[PDB]
């Protein structure tokens, strides 16, 4: 809708401010599993006899 | 006025629940520095990757 956006354009940068939080939510779960399995530095392999 | 009013108000309430959320996540950044500081310069730790 053209009539509501230009009506949404007076307000001032709220969903600039909402859209900036969530980003920085999504980024930060990333960041959460990152820290907790990438702990290791190389791919260790098991041998094959059990 | 009254238009303005309500619109600085839910601004400026905005900015006030965004400095609490970082406030909070800044003191426990703190505890875990305080945490750092007692249990690594005032002695040796046992434990891994602390």
């Amino acid at each position: 809708s053209t009539e509501c956006s230009n009506l949404l354009l007076q307000y001032g940068s709220f969903c600039t401010q909402l859209k900036r939080a969530l980003t920085g939510i999504a980024v930060e779960q990333d960041k959460n599993t990152q820290e907790v399995f990438a702990q290791v530095k190389q791919i260790y392999k098991t041998p094959p006899i059990k | 006025i009254d238009r303005l009013i309500t619109g600085r108000l839910q601004s400026l309430q905005t900015y006030v629940t965004q400095q609490l959320i970082r406030a909070a996540e800044i003191r426990a950044s703190a505890n875990l520095a305080a945490t750092k500081m007692s249990e690594c310069v005032l002695g040796q730790s046992k434990r891994v990757d602390f």
